[PDB]
């Protein structure tokens, strides 16, 4: 009888530890990502588009949270616009000028 | 659907319910992966009727109402990749919705540069979007304009070579084809394992119940339950590991969408 | 759904709760056209028998045991069974089928008992000391015996003659009068496998020969070779069969089944729900058909909205305006024609700062399990048995400790990138 | 004398239809390119079961006997083609030691221009017979090609077999072995090619 | 809950995490990116 | 008796192969990171702080 | 390498083959990891002397 309970409880606990190894690898992927967000967007200013929130990145502030982290990504977002006529270059004394 | 077996499986308790929960997590992960890659654009941008992109020719990669709406290259790609209680489930986004996002992303990328990630899409002429991408690699933009047709001919020609590279061999799509084959191989392995005896008198469940009286049949069926259940735990463990491997690829593809389509990543290679 | 989640409150979502599974509507049994029956009339309609001092014994093998005909033969002068009964023996089978017969007086019921006794039994007509099967007798004194009698008597092992034959006559009393004794006993000979009519396009229970199952039997175009009986699919599951009574090939398609999933707004907001029958065709079950299955109790709405509860294949559901559950094709976002032309650029005149929150997990709950206490708490008896499995509890506790130390590493990797604890200015 | 068996002697392993599929089984088969003994008769061993074939046009090769003694002492198979069809008996035949057709008992039954091919195997108490027929060009040996043998009869007779012999113009004998095979079933449910997995490293 | 299952505390307390997020934040405000790249 | 040893050894070997699959994902995550460092940090100059 | 044991191990079916296949998957992937990391260069460059 006890061989059945041991084999069952042990197969059940191996299932739990297998779940937790795979879940821990998912949380490590998220912790390495969070570490990277912190190095690039708190300690720096990232040029990686949409890596630190939508908009062009300015800075970010970390805040702690239970079992995790929150970033407040401060981003410049352009917000009103005008249509204009444009040209890639302009002539002057036969020479082409570029911006 | 054997009741005699089904009662014995209740004695193993929550094993079935946590296997179903584990697989249901993997099902949600696929809709989530597909959302995070493609749904990076809040509005379905649509292609202009005029096509005067300074000489560049996207007609192979833009939509086609005669093709579902998929582009010519998306039709090549869709051609070259190719009941025992198991069920497949549909994706949340059908291929006709994925095609609307890859159209929106592409029509944003063509008409408006990186700007459609940073905010509202701002139109800019394509010959000017390339100047403000040559400056992004430290080539002074006059090196575009003094060569605009020469650069266009190389781009249009290289797009033509991609049609040939994909039309001639499926080997470039080997990753996608392998991902499909791996899943089919896991499912075939899981179905074939119903035929294995696991030290029981027969792998036909009704055959045991015909040969034997109940207390003998109970022990024989308990072996089949143990074997099949261990085969299920094996399959689900393997699919959880495989799902993490695809999710790592989905996070990378989502990052290539964000930096590499919606921008100009300076990350070498 | 409440019982599925073991909770009275249910959050907004979609939940699998049961299997839809069409039950067999009736049961089918099929075998070959019944043929090569046992010629039991070679004993049970014989004109006479050899005397009990020389009683006959024979095989009864390689033929189908038509015992249902002898079971209806209530006009038999006598009948009995001991190793079986006549209600089951017409469906039973014999491993080495056999028969016997003799001519004897009506007192020979004493010769039918195992280890038989009396003059015919002591002569040769006796039953085995551990006898089996069934016994019969036929009315010889009615017409097989003339008024002068016949050699249907004997005096002192089965069918072994220390013995001699004698006369008996139809003018005698019922125990002295002659009768034609018969026997049958225990592969060699099996009773007829009765068949039903065949039924198609319904979910049905079936057996063909010994190929049991349940399925939707449909006529099929496949070309079996004449010796082939069963088909299989690529994964070796049976896909078709040959019928044993007409040369028809039937696809055994499955009986319809799928997950029942319940769409619900949160129970805090409503107690109305809508049910998705996964990959069912609605005729089999408001009602709405989708590529994901049959959706019941959701109103189809022809407009499109952002996806509230995801159903699949572009369908989503929500609770909306009197309110009810609706299902609709999801919006991907509003359309936008970017106003491109070869000489137009849009430059922003103004901006907004935005402060986009982003949220990331960094640690699990650090956990450890004493596998000796979990598996065997307080029991020395169980703890000793756990040691027969060797390294497993050591390996489990090691693996969890690996995760536990990794959580502190994760937390330091994120936050401890800074060498000094900078105070603010005042 | 001996000849090469080539890819011949494959037979339908079970009474099952399968289509467009590369099914695989371990069963008693004649190994690919095995030595088949050539003959133009002595009592032969039966071993793990027999492949037998004859290049024939006179139909003078006419019957087979099988058993342990294959003569007098015990119930022994006698199989004859009698110009109606196959005829079968299993009596304790104390008959003539080398019969020719004119130029106790427990069971009985009734059913060069060509190569006619056969397999005889004994499993669990069933005796199995298979066959195939073809026209031919080659006279000295089996023609190099592929064509699977089909079941004829399936007899529950329970008799022991360790020897066999043939009754009275050229024929071939080989022995089955517990080889694993890959079998190519086509669109129409016929075996059309095979691999003897044990043959060479490419076959594995 | 007594069944050999145990939850173990983190090495850093939540107050120590709040000192690191304070340090990171006070660095970020007073000194920009410079506090990552050395002094 | 042998079926107990097969049951035990097979479950033990499945534990080992399950553990090695998870470990190979940890190593492949490190190899993709290492390849990314070689592409961005050797083959080029990276502005990605730390 | 016992026949009497292997005859029982066959009754467990595909487990042993998918273990050999899983470990062969690990094995090939190490040669890939090493070529992903180091084989980023189309030619074997050499310094001046
Ligand atoms: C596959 C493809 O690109 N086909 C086009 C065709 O539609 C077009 O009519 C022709 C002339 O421009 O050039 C080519
Ligand atoms: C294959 C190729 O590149 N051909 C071009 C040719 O079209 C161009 O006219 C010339 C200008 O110098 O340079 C070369
Ligand atoms: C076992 C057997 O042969 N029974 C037959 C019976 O079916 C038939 O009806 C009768 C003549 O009427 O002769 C006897
Ligand atoms: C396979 C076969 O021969 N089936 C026959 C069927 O054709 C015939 O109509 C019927 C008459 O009862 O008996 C059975
Ligand atoms: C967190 C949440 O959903 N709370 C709601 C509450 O705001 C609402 O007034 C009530 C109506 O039944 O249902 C519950
Ligand atoms: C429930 C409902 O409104 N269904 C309609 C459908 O009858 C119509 O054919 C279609 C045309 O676009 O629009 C939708
Ligand atoms: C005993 C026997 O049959 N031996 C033959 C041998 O004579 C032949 O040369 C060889 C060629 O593979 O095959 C085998
Ligand atoms: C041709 C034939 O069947 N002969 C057999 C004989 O060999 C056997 O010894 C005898 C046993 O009763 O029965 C008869
Ligand atoms: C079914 C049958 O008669 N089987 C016999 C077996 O009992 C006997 O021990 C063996 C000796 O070689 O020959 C065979
Ligand atoms: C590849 C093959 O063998 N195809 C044949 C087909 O040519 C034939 O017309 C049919 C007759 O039933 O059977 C199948
Ligand atoms: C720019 O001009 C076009 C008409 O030429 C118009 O459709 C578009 O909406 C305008 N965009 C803005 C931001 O005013
Ligand atoms: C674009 O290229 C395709 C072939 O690649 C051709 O059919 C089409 O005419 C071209 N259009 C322009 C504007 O170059
Ligand atoms: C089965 O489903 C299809 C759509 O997938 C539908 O057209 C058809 O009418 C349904 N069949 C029946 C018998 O209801
Ligand atoms: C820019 O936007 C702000 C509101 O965000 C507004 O008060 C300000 O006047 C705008 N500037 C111009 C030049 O329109
Ligand atoms: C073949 O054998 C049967 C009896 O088994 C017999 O009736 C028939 O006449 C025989 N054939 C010939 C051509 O004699």
């Amino acid at each position: 009888q006890i061989d059945r309970l041991i084999t069952g409880r042990l197969q059940s606990l191996q299932t739990y530890v297998t779940q937790q190894l795979i879940r821990a690898a998912e949380i490590r992927a998220s912790a390495n990502l969070a570490a990277t967000k912190m190095s690039e967007c708190v300690l720096g200013q990232s040029k990686r588009v949409d890596f630190c929130g939508k908009g062009y990145h300015l800075m970010s502030f970390p805040q702690s949270a239970p079992h995790g982290v929150v970033f407040l990504h401060v981003t410049y977002v352009p917000a009103q616009e005008k249509n204009f006529t444009t040209a890639p270059a302009i002539c002057h004394d036969g020479k082409a000028h570029f911006p | 659907d054997s009741t005699e077996c089904s009662n014995l499986l209740l004695q193993y308790g929550s094993f079935c319910t946590q296997l179903n929960r584990a697989l249901t997590g993997i099902a949600v992960e696929q809709d989530k992966n597909t959302q995070e890659v493609f749904a990076q654009v809040k509005q379905i941008y649509k292609t202009p009727p005029i096509k005067d992109f300074g000489g560049f020719n996207f007609s192979q990669i833009l939509p086609d109402p005669s093709k579902s709406k998929r582009s010519f290259i998306e039709d090549l790609l869709f051609n070259k990749v190719t009941f025992n209680g198991l069920t497949v489930l549909p994706p949340l986004l059908t291929d006709e919705m994925i095609a609307q996002y890859t159209s929106a992303l592409l029509a944003g990328t063509i008409t408006s540069g990186w700007t459609f990630g940073a905010g509202a899409a701002l139109q800019i002429p394509f010959a000017m979007q390339m100047a403000y991408r040559f400056n992004g690699i430290g080539v002074t933009q006059n090196v575009l304009y003094e060569n605009q047709k020469l650069i266009a001919n190389q781009f249009n020609s290289a797009i033509g070579k991609i049609q040939d590279s994909l039309s001639s061999t499926a080997s470039a799509l080997g990753k996608l084809q392998d991902v499909v084959n791996q899943n089919a191989q896991a499912l075939n392995t899981l179905v074939k394992q119903l035929s294995s005896n696991f030290g029981a008198i027969s792998s036909v469940l009704n055959d045991i119940l015909s040969r034997l009286d109940k207390v003998e049949a109970e022990v024989q069926i308990d072996r089949l339950i143990t074997g099949r259940l261990q085969s299920l735990q094996t399959y689900v463990t393997q699919q959880l590991i495989r799902a993490a491997e695809i999710r790592a690829s989905a996070n990378l593809a989502a990052t290539k969408m964000s930096e590499c389509v919606l921008g100009q990543s300076k990350r070498v290679d | 759904t409440k019982c599925t989640l073991k909770s009275f409150t249910v959050e907004k979502g979609i939940y699998q709760t049961s299997n839809f599974r069409v039950q067999p509507t009736e049961s089918i049994v099929r075998f070959p056209n019944i043929t090569n029956l046992c010629p039991f009339g070679e004993v049970f309609n014989a004109t006479r028998f050899a005397s009990v001092y020389a009683w006959n014994r024979k095989r009864i093998s390689n033929c189908v045991a038509d015992y249902s005909v002898l079971y209806n033969s209530a006009s038999f002068s006598t009948f009995k069974c001991y190793g079986v009964s006549p209600t089951k023996l017409n469906d039973l089978c014999f491993t080495n089928v056999y028969a016997d017969s003799f001519v004897i007086r009506g007192d020979e019921v004493r010769q039918i008992a195992p280890g038989q006794t009396g003059k015919i039994a002591d002569y040769n007509y006796k039953l085995p000391d551990d006898f089996t099967g069934c016994v019969i007798a036929w009315n010889s004194n009615n017409l097989d015996s003339k008024v002068g009698g016949n050699y249907n008597y004997l005096y002192r092992k089965p069918f072994e003659r220390p013995l001699q034959s004698y006369g008996f006559q139809p003018t005698n009393g019922v125990g002295y009068q002659p009768y034609r004794v018969v026997v049958l006993s225990f592969a060699t000979v099996c009773g007829p496998k009765k068949s039903t009519n065949l039924v198609k396009n319904k979910c049905v229970n079936f057996n063909f020969n010994g190929l049991t199952g349940t399925g939707v039997l449909t006529e099929s175009n496949k070309k079996f070779l004449p010796f082939q009986q069963f088909g299989r699919d690529i994964a070796d599951t049976t896909d078709a069969v040959r019928d044993p009574q007409t040369l028809e090939i039937l696809d055994i398609t499955p009986c319809s089944f799928g997950g029942v999933s319940v769409i619900t707004p949160g129970t805090n907001t409503s107690n109305q729900v809508a049910v998705l029958y996964q990959d069912v065709n609605c005729t089999e079950v408001n009602v709405f058909q989708t590529r994901a299955g049959c959706l019941i109790g959701a109103e189809h709405v022809n407009n499109s909205y952002e996806c509230d509860i995801p159903i699949g294949a572009g369908i989503c559901a929500s609770y909306q305006t009197s309110q009810s559950i609706i299902a609709y094709t999801m919006s991907l976002g509003a359309e936008n024609s970017v106003a491109y032309s070869n000489n137009s650029i849009a430059i922003p005149t103004n901006f907004t700062i935005s402060v986009t929150t982003e949220i990331l997990p960094v640690s699990m709950t650090k956990t450890s399990v004493d596998c000796t206490m979990y598996i065997c708490g307080d029991s020395t008896e169980c703890s000793n048995l756990l040691l027969q499995y060797g390294s497993f509890c050591t390996q489990l506790n090691r693996a969890l400790t690996g995760i536990a130390v990794e959580q502190d590493k994760n937390t330091q990797e994120v936050f401890a990138q800074v060498k000094q604890i900078y105070k603010t200015p005042p | 004398a001996y000849t090469n068996s080539f890819t011949r002697g494959v037979y339908y392993p079970d009474k099952v239809f399968r289509s467009s599929v590369l099914h695989s089984t371990q069963d008693l088969f004649l190994p690919f390119f095995s030595n088949v003994t050539w003959f133009h008769n002595p009592v032969l061993p039966f071993n793990d079961g027999v492949y037998f074939a004859s290049t024939e046009k006179s139909n003078i090769i006419r019957g087979w006997i099988f058993g342990t003694t294959l003569d007098s002492k015990t119930q022994s198979l006698l199989i004859v083609n009698n110009a109606t069809n196959v005829v079968i008996k299993v009596c304790e035949f104390q008959f003539c030691n080398d019969p020719f057709l004119g130029v106790n008992c427990t069971f009985e039954y009734v059913s060069f221009k060509n190569l006619r091919e056969f397999v005889f195997k004994n499993i669990d108490g069933y005796f199995k017979i298979y066959s195939k027929h073809t026209p031919i060009n080659l006279v000295r040996d089996l023609p190099q090609g592929f064509s699977a043998l089909e079941p004829l009869v399936d007899l529950p007779i329970g008799i022991n077999i360790t020897r066999f012999q043939t009754l009275l113009a050229a024929y071939y004998v080989g022995y089955l072995q517990p080889r694993t095979f890959l079998l190519k079933y086509n669109e129409n449910g016929t075996i059309t090619d095979a691999v003897d997995c044990a043959l060479d490293p490419l076959s594995e | 809950k007594f069944n050999g299952l145990t939850v173990l505390p983190p090495l850093l307390t939540d107050e120590m995490i709040a000192q690191y997020t304070s340090a990171l934040l006070a660095g970020t405000i007073t000194s920009g990116w410079t506090f990552g790249a050395g002094a």
